[PDB]
RNA sequence: AGGACCGAACCGACUAAUGUUGAAAAAUUAGCGGAUGACUUGUGGCUGGGGGUGAAAGGCCAAUCAAACCGGGAGAUAGCU
RNA sequence: CACAGGUGGUCAGGUAGAGAAUACCAAGGCGCUUGAGAGAACUCGGGUGAAGGAACUAGGCAAAAUGGUGCCGUAACUUC
RNA sequence: AAUUCCUUGUCGGGUAAGUUCCGACCUGCACGAAUGGCGUAAUGAUGGCCAGGCUGUCUCCACCCGAGACUCAGUGAAAUU
RNA sequence: GAUGUCGGCUCAUCACAUCCUGGGGCUGAAGUAGGUCCCAAGGGUAUGGCUGUUCGCCAUUUAAAGUGGUACGCGAGCUGGGUUUAGAACGUCGUGAGACAGUUCGGUCCCUAUCUGCCGUGGGCGCUGGAGAACUGAGGGGGGCUGCUCCUAGUACGAGAGGACCGGAGUGGACGCAUCACUGGUGUUCGGGUUGUCAUGCCAAUGGCACUGCCCGGUAGCUAAAUGCGGAAGAGAUAAGUGCUGAAAGCAUCUAAGCACGAAACUUGCCCCGAGAUGAGUUCUCCCUGACCCUUUAAGGGUCCUGAAGGAACGUUGAAGACGACGACGUUGAUAGGCCGGGUGUGUAAGCGCAGCGAUGCGUUGAGCUAACCGGUACUAAUGAACCGUGAGGCUUAACCUU
């Protein structure tokens, strides 16, 4: 099924009257509207794009403008596409609310992780520290060998070592929806979600389920 | 958290004051016990008369722990000291026939319930 | 082996 | 630690490659006194935006 | 922000009394043992505040039975049923970690007399 | 990693920053024009700005307040007497960064920062 | 009273880290030993190379020591590279 | 080498202190002849650390800890 | 045993577990009486072992303050080939 | 005319003669549990005591604590305990200098990375008019572990003792990814206490220095010990193995023709990268519709006019970052600082009054101060310009307009 952009506004709990505290994401998810239909006379696959949110008229180009103007949709911050599973139609100009995950139950949220930049091979891959004393000699948080000898005569692909950490996509499946609240636009998911406060967020309906 | 080494006080009348905990018993490189988690132990100091000796190697469950045990609503109890109840090796069952100190919650589940019954508070 | 015996204590040439 | 060959002339200017200069590319024109200057610097003169601030 | 401000007061109770540490405050908690639902009490002195708006909390020291207790609670939690204060205490701090190593006649609390 | 954390250090202890803003500000408000490094300039304005809001209601426990802060007589009498009544009806804003050029000896990015009213 | 005790100057050099194209051809930092004595230090003097001196390690004799340095026999001799 | 080393003698202020130790100062003398930014890994020199407490390691290496004055009190052993 | 090859001898103590340690035995490969034998209070930057205290030594690393590393301007080496 | 030794630490990678988990045949296999052989390399596969040890023995775990190759993997990655320099001693041998199937105490570990390789991150050009977006997915990588309890069922089986398969549910260990709501750590940019001393004329009040002087708390951020999630199911083709029908060979026979089952291995399913995939792909939108000369006459050169879409640069910056890069904003403006209100932290400021001989207490007063936080607000700084990028886009065949 086809799934909505959102954006994380937080996290916060949700107390239960049995007394179990609830530890939930807040995804703000405004109304989506589509801006084009793939099919597969032209496209060659089936999906829908969608926007959300709101642009400023100076920052938005001519061709976006135009893009824009074809399906007769107001400007968002951007674009988004989703694979339609056969039996889903829909059609362009058409606006779909938080609504669609009344029923869901579980949902797969992805975002882009907080950027932790050039980290080193202890954070970045979980390497064992040597000793600290005991005569170590500006060895204590270095990788250590990094092969083998002649035989192989190189360092084999794929070898763990430092470098950039995060600001990637990330996808957490298998959440728990606690609420979806329409009137006020809002999802609430039971756990952390990747992104920090304000990223965008994709979430879909749970496909491992 | 109890790991090897740990030192632990004894909440029952065994005989045994201070003991040590050898391994932390469950799976393959299980690091930390607590609370309703069972010890392997070794007696280091013990008084005269009793059911227990000093150098004896059995069992043994933690009741009280430093670092505490979380609750559903995210609430904390914390003890001032690490406390164990002894087990007999082969068939747990607590040695001992008295309870000193307050328990927690945790060790309802009928393994434990004598332990309950006996336990001052809680 | 080699080179054994000890080179400098360790540091091989020395002198510097 | 330290080279097995000497490397090349060709090789050398290979690496400068990326070691040319930009230039400033457009110099502001001040709107009263007419004056050359760096964008959102003030000038020689003083001025700047066409007000006379700093009396230098 | 706005939102998530929203979202926790409506979960906040607005029967909270003002206490403060030092006084000695008893609280009353649900024990749910089976089906039969009951009230335990929690009598102690009140080392630390944390002022959080919802996810307030604050905790409570006594001795039991010969073993020193500390429990933190969760104020707007529904497992805490209600709070009062027994005693008041004069002190000059907001935390009173120094308790910890202190027992007997060493860790008595004056009185705040207002 | 340095999310959202505020302040420059400028290869410098904590000590000597404190002690060489501390200086900075009093030049400010003597000569009202002073050139620094652009990077110094930005750091100065949440130095001084707090001062000229604090000049503005007059108190014995606001002067000593400022007299902590500077350790000058000549600068809190200023605030207090001439800077505070000036800035009365200004919300925030009392200084202006003016960039400059690069100085000789280390192209260092240099900059003007004066008070608004200046008016010298 | 004391080859007595604790501890600065002063004289040493047990451990660790740094440094190892050094700040330094033996040091720096933190600790460490002796500190009225078989103590330490200034100035001048005397002992010369199969010789000196040595509370003795083949130690030291001008950053050199199982035989100093400089000049000479001297283009020693190299069945070796 | 405009080198973090070595180099005999004389002088000897204030407050605290047993002190020529140490801390802050006086008289007096200096900021060490590349600077400006940034605030990654890693290296160096430091501060703090939940629960545990030598499980580390050839080895408690390193670190942490103890530390003052007065009074009370102090074992085996001993060449007293 | 600063001496014992076989050897981690055997027994006892200490530890949950002790090729090291302490007390014994004698079967001394290959102790032994001024190239001294066996004791011995005090002393030792001496070798081995145990305990209390103490801790980032470690389980298992986290954060922070400074000097470099990185960027800009000035000056400007080296081994090697 | 040098290839540094044993063990440890860090980091690995492959083989399968498989230690565990998966499938199966025989059993002197009732069940439970074993023996033995075959298939299978996806993942997983202890901590301590002693010794320099590898090893080994011992203690206690685990589903299991596999066997090998990789210069007995790995010192321009670390250590330096053992061997193997110069000091010294014991036993022993020698007349002796000295020596060892030997013991024993002590004893400097150098290198700023050019090339290959590897982990990250940019610039150039190309992709055939230029530009802004969204994609498809050739191909590549990650991941793949498992315990216990309950139900089925005290059932099948068995004289009894004991005690299942198949199927289902729950909860753990180890490992991985994300996150900061909670519990905490840190928090030399916040508040307070306090010792010595110097200064601000002095009192009172403050500031400097002493490791942040020493301490007690603590905001944001970062973070684990904190708390969410994961490993799958399903599908396809199979291995060992089990078959159905069936001749050659009137019978038999899983195979020769034909047909069906069958495992953590294989191809998928899940997650991430990915059109430099030069085989350079697709879709949507936007922009440019001028004149003249010359010669070697052609994908030719030049002149004047024109300068689009868009880009870059500059400035204010960011939960983005070594630098580039990437994201936000530039007055038609909340991008940063300040300012206003709030929150949070600390814990009742100063001044004055009162009580007391005084230290001090009380009142004003939960006061004063308050960083990186939240909601607002043009006060300050984000300047009009300029710069780059053009002027309708080759040839040859088809089809089509107009078969
Ligand atoms: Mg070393
Ligand atoms: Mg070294
Ligand atoms: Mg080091
Ligand atoms: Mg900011
Ligand atoms: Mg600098
Ligand atoms: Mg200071
Ligand atoms: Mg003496
Ligand atoms: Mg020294
Ligand atoms: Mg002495
Ligand atoms: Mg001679
Ligand atoms: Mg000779
Ligand atoms: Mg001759
Ligand atoms: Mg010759
Ligand atoms: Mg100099
Ligand atoms: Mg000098
Ligand atoms: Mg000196
Ligand atoms: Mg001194
Ligand atoms: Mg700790
Ligand atoms: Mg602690
Ligand atoms: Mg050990
Ligand atoms: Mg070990
Ligand atoms: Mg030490
Ligand atoms: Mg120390
Ligand atoms: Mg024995
Ligand atoms: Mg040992
Ligand atoms: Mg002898
Ligand atoms: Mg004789
Ligand atoms: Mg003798
Ligand atoms: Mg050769
Ligand atoms: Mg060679
Ligand atoms: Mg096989
Ligand atoms: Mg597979
Ligand atoms: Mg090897
Ligand atoms: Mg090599
Ligand atoms: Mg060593
Ligand atoms: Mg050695
Ligand atoms: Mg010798
Ligand atoms: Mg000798
Ligand atoms: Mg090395
Ligand atoms: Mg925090
Ligand atoms: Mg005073
Ligand atoms: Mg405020
Ligand atoms: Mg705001």
């Amino acid at each position: 099924m086809i799934g909505l952009v959102g954006k994380k506004v937080g996290m916060t709990r949700i107390f239960t009257e049995d007394g179990v505290s609830i530890p939930v994401t807040v995804i703000e998810v405004e109304a989506n509207r589509v801006t084009q239909v793939k099919d597969l006379a032209n496209d060659g696959y089936r999906a829908i794009q969608v926007t959300t949110g709101a642009k400023k008229a100076n920052r938005v180009t001519k061709p976006e403008a135009g893009h824009f103007a074809k399906a007769g949709v107001e400007a968002g911050r951007g674009l988004w596409e989703f694979r339609l599973a056969e039996g889903e139609e829909f059609t362009v100009g058409q606006s779909i609310s938080v609504e669609l995950f009344a029923d869901v139950k579980k949902v797969d949220v992805t975002g882009t992780s907080k950027g932790k930049g050039f980290a080193g091979t202890v954070k970045r891959w979980n390497f064992r520290t040597q000793d600290a004393t005991h005569g170590n000699s500006l060895s204590h948080r270095v990788p250590g060998s990094i092969g083998q000898n002649q035989t192989p005569g190189k360092v084999f692909k794929g070898k763990k070592m430092a470098g950039q950490m995060g600001n990637e996509r990330v996808t957490v499946q298998s959440l728990d929806v606690v609420r979806v609240d329409a009137e006020r636009n809002l999802l609430l998911v039971k756990g952390a979600v990747p992104g920090a406060t304000g990223s965008d967020l994709i979430v879909k309906p749970a496909v491992k389920a | 958290m109890i790991q090897e080494q740990t030192m632990l006080n004894v909440a029952d009348n065994s005989g045994a004051r201070r003991v040590m905990c050898i391994k932390v018993l469950g799976g393959s490189h299980r690091r930390y016990a607590g609370v309703g988690d069972i010890i392997k132990i070794t007696i280091k100091e013990a008084i005269p008369r009793g059911k227990v000796k000093k150098g004896d190697v059995l069992k043994a469950v933690v009741v009280r722990t430093k670092k505490g045990v979380r609750r559903p609503d995210g609430s904390v109890i914390r003890f001032d000291g690490n406390a164990c109840v002894l087990l007999n090796n082969n068939s747990e069952q607590p040695i001992g026939t008295r309870i000193f100190g307050p328990v927690t919650r945790e060790l309802r589940s009928e393994k434990f319930m004598k332990i309950i019954s006996l336990a001052p508070e809680v | 082996x080699v080179a054994a015996x000890x080179y400098x204590v360790x540091v091989x040439i020395x002198x510097x | 630690a330290v080279q097995q060959n000497k490397p090349t002339r060709s090789k050398r200017g290979m690496r400068r490659s990326h070691d040319a200069l930009t230039a400033v590319t457009s110099l502001s024109v001040d709107k009263t006194s007419g004056e050359k200057h760096l964008r959102h610097h003030i000038t020689a003169d003083g001025y700047y935006r066409g007000r006379k601030v700093i009396a230098k | 922000s706005n939102i998530i401000k929203q979202l926790e007061q409506e979960q906040m109770k607005q029967d909270v009394p003002s206490f403060r540490p030092g006084d000695t405050v008893e609280v009353k908690v649900w024990v749910v043992e089976g089906s039969k639902k009951r009230l335990q009490a929690f009598e102690g002195v009140v080392i630390a505040i944390r002022n959080r708006g919802l996810h307030s909390a604050f905790t409570v020291r006594k001795i039991s039975n010969g073993e020193g207790v500390e429990r933190v609670f969760q104020t707007h939690s529904p497992v805490v049923d209600s709070i009062s204060v027994k005693r008041r205490g004069a002190v000059r701090k907001a935390k009173l970690y120094y308790l910890r190593e202190r027992t007997g006649k060493a860790a008595r609390i004056k009185e705040r007399l207002n | 990693m340095r999310h959202r954390k505020s302040g420059r250090q400028l290869n410098r202890n904590s000590s000597h920053r404190q002690a060489m803003f501390r200086n900075m500000a009093g030049s400010l408000v003597r000569h009202e024009i002073i050139k620094t490094t652009l990077p110094k300039a930005k750091e100065l304005r949440r130095v001084v700005e707090p001062l000229i809001t604090l000049a503005k209601t007059d108190s014995v426990a606001n002067r000593r307040l400022a007299f902590a802060r500077t350790r000058d007589n000549e600068i809190v009498a200023k605030l207090f007497n001439e800077l505070g009544p000036r800035f009365a009806s200004r919300a925030g804003g009392y200084t202006r960064i003016l960039k400059c050029g690069f100085r000789a000896g280390d192209n260092a990015p240099m900059a003007y920062i004066e008070l608004v009213d200046r008016s010298e």
